[PDB]
């Protein structure tokens, strides 16, 4: 637990890596948090 | 060395706790005890055997925890004044919070004293609804409950006292207590006073009384956890962190049994 | 990542989760609640054709993620475990394995919301439970279960987190504090922690007992028997009074922090603040049955408790003045926290004295269940949880990250986020004051331009919002190359002017707060050896 | 005997305070020793004999007249007591279950359907 | 509200004789013009007499610059001219004939 | 008792996780809870599949 | 791997080292080497005259200046000390960040602190 | 020896501006909404 300098390791996320340059991780949040009303909306409904 | 170690493992009465799946799992278990429960009583699937096994897994989860609580308080140690103060405190505001609750189910139906509402109800006592009251009729028990708890508080004073043989009679007589409470409580299983039809007067009592019969489990099961740890011989008459608790329980308990007692059986009639 | 977060015991470690947590729900919660004032634009089904069951969800949804899961898992509890352990100095709060529990019990609640929803149940009854409308003589189907549990673990969480608050700050608080000579966000939070527990069983009991009159074919609220679901609503509000105090005072808190870090100079008596606090907290429960002035309870009843809300009315105005006393004959710098503890002090204030002019017992034949107590819960709700979470926000996060903001960005969001929040939920007093009802996806054809302009008011805050999650993003991608240049503010509180400028560089940052003193974020075990104070 | 390199700890010297907490921890325990000694004589002198006389003349006011729910099981529905709204009303409708539109069986509560 | 001048204008001083730099100087001042108490000129002449001792001009630019604007007083600038003449001619600490006009 | 000292003694010299009381009790319990609460919960969305579509449009 | 016997606190090697021997039958062991977990180390302590976690304030009279700064006992690199006026409660609450090379001083209140760690190789 | 103020003169010339602004500012946030009203089709202007 004292391995962690204290600088990124704070968030669950990773500058390194070419996977997510961040954008792709901001993506997914907010379809997941639109998820929930769009989905609402239209399970019973239209959008 | 000693000055530093003291220092760095003090004030810190927390150990590096391993990646726990404690919380995962009981959250996991509680979750699909919900979603069971709901799919069950109005849905798809009736099935009830493996939704029964999910409360058992619940419970062995639940019972595994609380022995740890106390194994590691004794096995690993490694606590200090501040904590014992604080885990009595915790106790004590759990056993005030079940308080709580006993005086919510209380004033359930306390509050009609003298009749202020107009209809559906008001009037102390209900007259006219006369079934087969829930009232009087487990005083027998509750007047040996008190003196069970008369009788074993002192018990459990000279236990925290010595720890000794005297502690083992007093426990003994605590398990041969609860075994008959606990057998004249399932005795009364399905007709105890009635069932709920019409006239929903001592049916609220009836649930009441059932719904605290999970306090007296748990006793039962601290105080045989307790038992097997000294069959082991792993507590000794020192951190003792489960006798002070069921000690503070059994100060409490009769308390607010005394406290039920007052009223809700000589008030009104 | 599994192996420290997933499985983790760090209340530090833990804090950011519930951040995380929070913002998520809320982007979801505004995206859901911007619906809903989206077919609340124009008569008729404009975007919702018929099925009103589905607005009253989307209503109970929006009502329950704001209170329950949103802001008081934030503030209580993400704010409160990384500053009030940090805060102290002690090296760890007793048992993190409380915190863990009490944290990862919140999303499968927000799951079975989600397919309550989805099924065609539903839990439109309203965030309020009222029998028998959610039993199964209406509503059926696993929806109003699914909500109960829902409701259940968010109970037993916040029950946890004000267990290990209570234990941390009262067991092992550090050896320089004492009872006369602790700091003010504390004291908020602990007797937050006080009517939380003198709160919670009262609700846990009377759910259950609804639960099982659903389920054991029985009724004690229900008239099914005999029953009255008065008793039901006195338990209900029994409840409830003291939640919304449970959710503010922390913001008195966090405020009080502010202004006096940012006036230069110190509080106005805090042992009056605290005298305030504790008289706000324990004179909460004189009110229990005063929601419900419509029920037709004596006038002696109504007398007393309209006395009762008048009193609790006047130490809020003691620490209005207490707050106006701390920015008086003082140099401010106009920061963003500033314009936010303003925007509180302003709005905040005049809500309040609006719904004390209502709290009148007779009052509530022209107010009550109308758009007027909307417009009241909205004012003060968004001054002291959305506007408190971001004051906090903004005031700690260059440092318990490290990262800072761009301070432009900040300020035009507040701009945006301040003036759409006045122009949606001022409207609404004049549509309660007429006496149109609430909970209706469809209205009578009178006030169709007020319910226009809240609609391009929920635009804008939504798109303020938007550039709220940019400018987190761009902090957690451009922090370094914001600190090196002109970007933003490194230094809250300028030197005084008499002070030269090179000699600031060893008076960098001194306040009265440890954490402000703390290099960038260490260890989580940090504090070897515990703070004392001479 | 761990090493230490200049001082092991040794915080304040050994005052009058170790005596003090002696004494406050054989003050606690003889005060907790005491007060069951003294709880124990005043319940055996008093309080169990009055517990006793309760518990015998509970059990013949409950054997005397409290036994006469036992018929009431078996009871025409002609003679109801002048009860008033509380009861006869509409009812939750029965869904699970199979014994007499209830959980427990116990038809005794009233005799109307 | 009743707080004698003479105390603390005593402490100023005496604090001022023991300056071993500007540190205790500046939180001196800072300290002294943090009351409503509108600094007296002999007060004045002790603090220049310390910037003196602890040779950093620029501090008696800022006193000069705080006593020219710290109160309003209900606007008294003939008490300023006095309290500014005597301690610049004192013994010459040319200061405030540069900074306005640039 | 005659086991404590030694137990503690083991313990901290294979400073390990499970704590050794249950091991095959934690091998029983690990997979059950796979095996049972998520097949139990996928036909909590699995069977309105169907079911889920009603648009119930007016007009 | 044995009973430890612990009598003197300047003898034990590993917190855990020690559990406490008891008793089964007869009477209660005497609360002295019965205790499982560092309980015993302020426990002990305090029977002989030892105490845990002083809340001692430091010399608050004292306005530690150039000559005679005041000196904390803190054997980590950093400290969180400060000062509150010479008497108990006269300022706001203020406090420094002492370091081992550098000082720091308290602003308003003048007092020079300074950081004093036990050597350490 | 009571130099300049009469603080009347000073008083009035900084709180006059002030206060006008201060109801200019109350003045128009009351007048958006009347804005808004004669704006919209009230009388179907
Ligand atoms: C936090 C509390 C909160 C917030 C933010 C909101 C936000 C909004 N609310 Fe709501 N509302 C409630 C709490 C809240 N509400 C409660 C408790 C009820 C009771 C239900 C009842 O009466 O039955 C209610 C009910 C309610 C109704 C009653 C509907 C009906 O009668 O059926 C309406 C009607 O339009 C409404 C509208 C809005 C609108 C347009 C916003 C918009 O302002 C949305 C935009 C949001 C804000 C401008 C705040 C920002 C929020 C954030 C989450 C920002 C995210 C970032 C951070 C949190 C870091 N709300
Ligand atoms: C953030 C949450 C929050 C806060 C802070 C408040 C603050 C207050 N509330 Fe409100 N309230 C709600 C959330 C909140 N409320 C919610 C959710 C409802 C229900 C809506 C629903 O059911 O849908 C509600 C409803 C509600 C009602 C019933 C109306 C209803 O039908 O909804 C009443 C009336 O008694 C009331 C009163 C008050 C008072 C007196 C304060 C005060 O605490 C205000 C504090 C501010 C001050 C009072 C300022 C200080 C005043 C002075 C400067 C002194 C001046 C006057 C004197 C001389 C003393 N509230
Ligand atoms: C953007 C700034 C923040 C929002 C302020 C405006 C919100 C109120 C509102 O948008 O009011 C809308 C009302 C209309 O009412 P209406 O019923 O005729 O709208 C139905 C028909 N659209 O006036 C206006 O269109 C004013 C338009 C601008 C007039 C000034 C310039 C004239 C040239
Ligand atoms: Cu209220």
């Amino acid at each position: 637990v004292h391995f962690k300098d204290g600088v990124y390791e704070n968030i669950p996320f990773k500058v390194k890596g070419r996977k997510t340059p961040y954008a792709l991780s901001h993506f997914g949040f907010f379809a997941i948090g639109f998820a929930v009303p769009f989905v609402a909306c239209y399970v019973q409904l239209k959008k | 060395m000693t000055h530093l170690e003291r220092s760095r493992h003090q004030q810190h009465p927390f150990h590096m706790v391993m990646p726990s799946p404690w919380p995962i799992v009981v959250s996991f278990a509680l979750l699909s005890l919900a979603l069971s429960t709901a799919l069950t009583m109005h849905g798809y699937i009736g099935n009830m055997n493996m939704v029964y096994l999910a409360l058992f897994v619940l419970l062995t989860s639940s019972i595994l925890w609380f022995r740890d609580i106390v194994a590691e308080a004794t096995y690993l140690g490694d606590h200090t004044m501040a904590v014992r103060k604080g885990i009595n405190l915790g106790f004590l505001m759990f056993v005030l919070s079940e308080v709580l609750i006993f005086a919510g189910l209380f004033w359930a139906y306390f509050h009609s004293a003298m009749s202020p509402d107009v209809t559906l109800g008001a009037c102390w006592p209900p007259v006219g609804i006369e079934a087969v009251q829930p009232t009087e009729l487990p005083l027998l028990n509750t007047i040996i409950l008190l003196s069970s708890g008369a009788t074993v508080t002192y018990s459990h004073h000279a236990l925290i006292a010595g720890n000794r043989n005297k502690a083992l009679s007093g426990l003994l007589i605590t398990f041969w207590l609860i075994v008959i409470f606990v057998t004249c409580q399932y005795i009364e299983y399905t007709n105890a006073a009635f069932t709920i039809s019409d006239g929903v007067y001592g049916s609220v009592f009836y649930a009441g009384t059932g719904l605290h019969f999970l306090h007296m489990v748990m006793l039962a099961a601290m105080l045989g956890v307790n038992y097997w740890r000294m069959r082991n011989y792993h507590l000794t008459a020192g951190h003792h962190v489960g006798y002070e608790t069921t000690i503070i329980y059994t100060h409490v308990l009769d308390v607010i049994w005394l406290f039920l007692y007052v009223v809700f059986y000589w008030w009104g009639v | 990542m599994v192996q420290r977060w997933l499985y983790s015991t760090n209340a530090k470690d833990i804090a950011v989760l519930y951040f995380m947590l929070a913002i998520f729900s809320g982007m979801a919660g505004t995206a859901m609640s911007l619906i809903i004032r989206l077919e609340l634009a124009a008569p008729g089904s404009q975007y919702l054709h018929g099925n009103s069951q589905l607005f009253n969800v989307l209503v109970v949804g929006h009502a329950v993620l704001m209170i329950f899961f949103l802001v008081m898992p934030a503030l209580i509890g993400g704010f409160g475990n990384y500053l009030l352990p940090l805060m102290i100095g002690a090296t760890d709060t007793a048992f993190p394995r409380i915190n863990n529990i009490a944290f990862w019990v919140l999303p499968m609640g927000l799951v079975c919301l989600v397919t309550s929803t989805l099924v065609e149940s539903g839990a439109g009854t309203g965030w309020t439970v009222y029998p028998p409308l959610s039993s199964i003589q209406a509503h059926s189907g696993p929806s109003v279960d699914l909500a109960i549990f829902a409701l259940h673990l968010t109970s037993i969480s916040s029950l946890l987190g004000a267990i290990n608050f209570i234990v941390t700050t009262l067991n092992m608080r550090t050896n320089g504090m004492t009872m006369h000579k602790l700091p003010l966000f504390v004291w908020s939070i602990f007797i937050t922690a006080f009517l939380l527990l003198l709160s919670l069983p009262v609700l846990s009991a009377g759910i259950t007992m609804l639960l099982l009159d659903r389920n054991f074919n029985t009724s004690f609220f229900e008239v099914s028997g005999g029953g009255d679901p008065i008793l039901y609503e006195h338990l209900f509000w029994f409840f409830g009074h003291p939640e919304v105090y449970i959710l503010i005072i922390p913001g008195f808190g966090i405020i009080s922090h502010v202004v006096s870090t940012y006036s230069k100079k110190p509080v106005f008596g805090e042992i009056s603040m605290v005298y305030a606090m504790a008289s706000i907290g324990l004179l909460g429960f004189l009110v229990w049955s005063h929601h419900m002035y419509i029920v037709g309870l004596d006038a002696d009843t109504r007398a007393y408790f309209t006395s009762a809300t008048m009193i609790i009315a006047i130490p809020t105005g003691i620490k209005i003045f207490s707050w106006l006393a701390t920015i008086h004959g003082g140099s401010i710098r106009l920061a963003t926290p500033m314009l936010y503890a303003i925007a509180f002090l302003f709005l905040f204030t005049m809500g309040g004295l609006t719904g004390v002019a209502l709290a009148n017992a007779s009052l509530d034949v022209a107010f009550h269940d109308t758009y007027y107590v909307v417009g009241h819960f909205h004012y003060v709700l968004s001054m002291g949880a959305i506007f408190s979470l971001f004051a906090g926000y903004y005031y700690w996060s260059p440092q318990i990250l490290g990262l800072n903001y761009n301070e432009k960005l900040a300020q035009i969001q507040f701009w945006l986020i301040f003036i759409g929040a006045n122009v949606i939920f001022f409207p609404m007093h004049f549509l309660g004051i007429n006496g149109m009802p609430r909970r209706i996806p469809d209205y009578p054809d009178a006030f169709a331009g007020w319910n226009y302009v809240a609609s391009i008011g929920s635009f804008i805050a939504t798109l303020s919002l938007f550039l709220f999650i940019y400018i987190l993003y761009d902090q957690l991608v451009n922090g370094l190359n914001n600190k090196v240049n002109n970007k933003s503010v490194i230094y809250n509180k300028a030197p005084d002017f008499v002070e030269s400028n090179t000699i600031f560089n060893l008076n960098t940052v001194k306040s009265s707060s440890i954490e402000f003193l703390l290099t960038s974020p260490p260890a989580v075990h940090s504090f070897n050896t515990p703070a004392v104070q001479s | 005997l761990p090493p230490n390199a200049l001082k092991p700890a040794f915080g304040p010297p050994d005052k009058v305070a170790a005596q003090k907490f002696k004494e406050s921890l054989m003050a606690t325990e003889k005060h907790a020793k005491d007060t069951s000694n003294m709880w124990v004589k005043i319940s055996v002198w008093v309080a169990l004999p009055a517990i006793a006389l309760t518990a015998v003349n509970t059990y013949f006011v409950e054997k005397e007249h409290a036994e006469h729910r036992e018929h009431l099981k078996h009871v025409p529905d002609s003679e109801w007591p002048r009860d008033y709204e509380f009861m006869n009303i509409r009812s939750k409708p029965f869904f699970w279950g199979d014994g007499d539109k209830t959980l427990f069986w116990n038809p005794v509560v009233n005799r109307h359907i | 509200d009743e707080e004698t001048f003479e105390e603390f204008t005593a402490r100023y001083e005496k604090e001022f004789d023991e300056a071993y730099d500007l540190f205790e100087v500046q939180r001196v001042l800072n300290n002294c013009f943090s009351y409503d108490l509108v600094p007296a000129p002999a007060v004045i002449e002790k603090a220049l007499r310390a910037a003196r001792r602890v040779n950093d001009l620029p501090t008696a630019i800022r006193v000069f610059e705080a006593l020219k604007y710290k109160v309003e007083n209900e606007d008294q600038y003939k008490a300023y001219l006095d309290e500014l003449k005597d301690v610049r001619q004192e013994l010459g600490v040319p200061l405030k004939e540069e900074l306005f006009p640039s | 008792a005659n086991k404590v000292i030694q137990l503690q003694k083991i313990f901290q010299s294979s400073t390990k996780p499970l704590w050794w009381r249950h091991p095959r009790s934690a091998l029983y319990l690990y997979p059950f809870y796979a095996i049972f609460a998520v097949a139990v919960v996928t036909p909590l969305l699995y069977i309105p599949n169907a079911i889920r579509g009603i648009k119930a449009k007016k007009a | 791997p044995v009973v430890k016997t612990a009598q003197n606190l300047a003898e034990v090697n590993g917190p855990e080292t020690l559990i406490g021997p008891g008793a089964k039958e007869g009477t209660v062991p005497t609360d002295l080497d019965q205790e499982t977990g560092l309980a015993r180390l302020e426990l002990l302590g305090k029977l002989e005259g030892i105490d845990v976690f002083d809340t001692k304030p430091l010399d608050s009279s004292r306005k530690g200046t150039m000559k005679d700064p005041i000196i904390i006992e803190s054997y980590d690199d950093y400290r969180y000390v400060g000062c509150t006026g010479s008497p108990a409660g006269s300022h706001t609450i203020m406090w420094l960040k002492p370091t081992v090379n550098e000082v720091a001083r308290c602003w308003e209140c003048g007092s020079v602190y300074k950081l004093n760690p036990v050597g350490v190789p | 020896g009571r130099i300049g103020e009469s603080w009347v003169i000073t008083e009035g010339r900084r709180l006059i501006p002030e206060i006008f602004q201060w109801s200019a500012v109350l003045s128009v946030c009351l007048g958006w909404p009347g804005a808004v009203y004669f704006f919209s089709k009230a009388r179907k202007a």
